[PDB]
């Protein structure tokens, strides 16, 4: 005996996290730093004209969509692909124990689909296009599409996550304003990064 | 007893572990087998994250018994 509660479980990326180590000055953002960042920009951009376009995924439901288990990558596709799903989607993109990327997604066209990738370091990688390339495939886009757009050069080896958060944030904003799809509008080349806002967000959340 | 641990990129691990043996000591085992240090895994049981200090038997973990491992992502 000794039942054990298994009523209505969350699934695995949902459970909390409570031994999270805290950031600082110069650590590297974790995927659990990424989320919490994003969850409290979707609560404050809620009731603003135009926030239902927008969704921002769970960096670790980006790795599934590459899972060899087929029940793992149909559940992100469902997760970052299905008909009740807002059609700009923010995919992170992490090479393991290495880097950051941005990938946006933009389905308001069923019939041409916008992907932009943003790279913020200053020689790039070939394995992280790869990488973007692979979540694109699994959600039936073709790769060779993907535009490789400007965003500024890191000029530290930390803040490759803080180039993340700070173009999904400015961006977000744009599709508020409706500048988003101005000429530049998805030109990331100006943004400048603040470590100290974002531990900021972290702390209040 | 042998339970299995399960990525979110559709790979199993198996390993072959006593009751008494303690959570951290079940994350050096799959350190050996993977090469993940102990501190970038998170396990899973239940829906419910494991702490270190206590035993698989303190949360009646059987044989056979399917654990999620979740990583820290970082970069």
């Amino acid at each position: 005996p000794e039942r054990i509660d298994v009523d209505n479980l969350p699934s695995p990326q949902d459970v909390a996290d409570p031994e999270l180590p805290p950031v600082r000055a110069t650590s590297w953002l974790l995927d659990g730093h990424l989320r919490a960042y994003t969850d409290d920009l979707a609560r404050r951009l809620r009731g603003e004209p135009n926030a239902h376009l927008l969704h921002f995924a769970d960096s670790q439901v980006v790795t599934m969509l590459s899972s060899a288990d087929p029940d793992q990558q149909a559940r992100a596709q469902r997760l970052l692909a299905g008909d009740d799903i807002p059609p700009i989607v923010f995919l992170p993109i992490n090479q393991p124990n290495a880097h950051w990327s941005l990938l946006v997604v933009d389905r308001r066209n069923k019939d041409a689909v916008a992907a932009y990738h943003y790279d913020s370091m200053a020689q790039k990688d070939p394995q992280q296009r790869y990488l973007a390339d692979m979540a694109a495939y699994h959600l039936g886009l073709d790769y060779q599409q993907t535009h490789e757009m400007p965003i500024a050069i890191q000029s530290d080896g930390y803040s490759c996550g803080d180039h993340v958060l700070t173009g999904i944030e400015v961006l977000a904003h744009r599709v508020l304003d409706g500048t988003f799809d101005y000429a530049g509008g998805r030109d990331l080349t100006d943004i400048e990064p603040d470590r100290g806002l974002i531990r900021d967000r972290l702390a209040q959340a | 007893m042998q339970i299995f641990v399960k990525t979110l990129t559709g790979k199993t691990i198996t390993l072959e572990v006593e009751p008494s043996d303690t959570i951290e000591n079940v994350k050096a085992k799959i350190q050996d087998k993977e090469g993940i240090p102990p501190d970038q895994q998170r396990l899973i049981f239940a829906g419910k994250q494991l702490e270190d200090g206590r035993t698989l038997s303190d949360y009646n973990i059987q044989k056979e018994s399917t654990l999620h491992l979740v990583l820290r992502l970082r970069g």
